[PDB]
């Protein structure tokens, strides 16, 4: 139960601390390894350029077999993640393996802010303005990411 | 006629209908003034979500009357 998850949990740290990803940080918050928080910083040549994105991640103790709960706590400005942190993506949850890690999440939510899913958005108006009129897009993912993330 | 929709940021928007009009009409004026498509849209009115195939008439959406749009999302 906890102590296998545990076991993992301790590997992919392990894994992370042994060859640091240059895509994301990540780390437990505490001496809870269930609860992690995760940054990753705005990609380049993206409208989030220059911020600073916190993630909260929590272990649940069934894990690898049941998906990492992952969310935003610095607010965005994306069609698949709402206001509230709130993340839409497929191996969060019906595409989850446990051959996947937190690493390659968080690697997959970069790609994600690089190149939004908007055809099945969780935030339609933002999809919308992507997907018919990108620089009013730009526009307000580079003002949030003045205001917020910076 | 004309009726009203509320959307979740406190925004309320007007439009011009017939009692006639189907939920699909009318989520198609929705769409051709936010943008957003019918399939991602949910009308709420007393208490229920309209369906596509029913008219204004056969929910008593009389004058004036308020649509809550509300997410309607696929898998997250």
């Amino acid at each position: 139960g906890s102590h296998m998850a545990l076991k993992r949990i301790q590997k992919e740290l392990s894994d992370l601390q042994r060859d640091p990803p240059a895509h994301c940080s990540a780390g437990p918050v505490g001496d809870d390894l269930f609860h992690w928080q995760a940054t990753i910083m705005g990609p380049p040549d993206s409208a989030y350029q220059g911020g600073v994105f916190f993630l909260t991640v929590h272990f649940p103790t069934d894990y690898p077999f049941k998906p990492p709960k992952i969310a935003f706590t610095t607010k965005i400005y994306h069609p698949n993640i709402n206001s509230n942190g709130s993340i839409k993506l497929d191996i969060l949850r019906s595409q989850w393996s446990p051959a996947l890690t937190v690493s390659k999440v968080l690697l997959s939510i970069c790609s994600l802010l690089c190149d939004p899913n908007p055809d099945d958005p969780l935030v339609p108006d933002i999809a919308q303005i992507y997907k018919s009129d990108k620089e009013k897009y730009n526009r307000h993912a580079r003002e949030w990411t003045q205001k917020y993330a910076m | 006629m004309q009726i009203f929709v509320k959307t979740l940021t406190g925004k309320t928007i007007t439009l011009e209908v017939e009692p006639s009009d189907t939920i699909e009409n009318v989520k198609a004026k929705i769409q051709d003034k936010e943008g957003i498509p019918p399939d991602q849209q949910r009308l709420i009115f007393a208490g229920k979500q309209l369906e596509d195939g029913r008219t204004l008439s056969d929910y008593n959406i009389q004058k004036e009357s308020t649509l809550h749009l509300v997410l309607r999302l696929r898998g997250g």
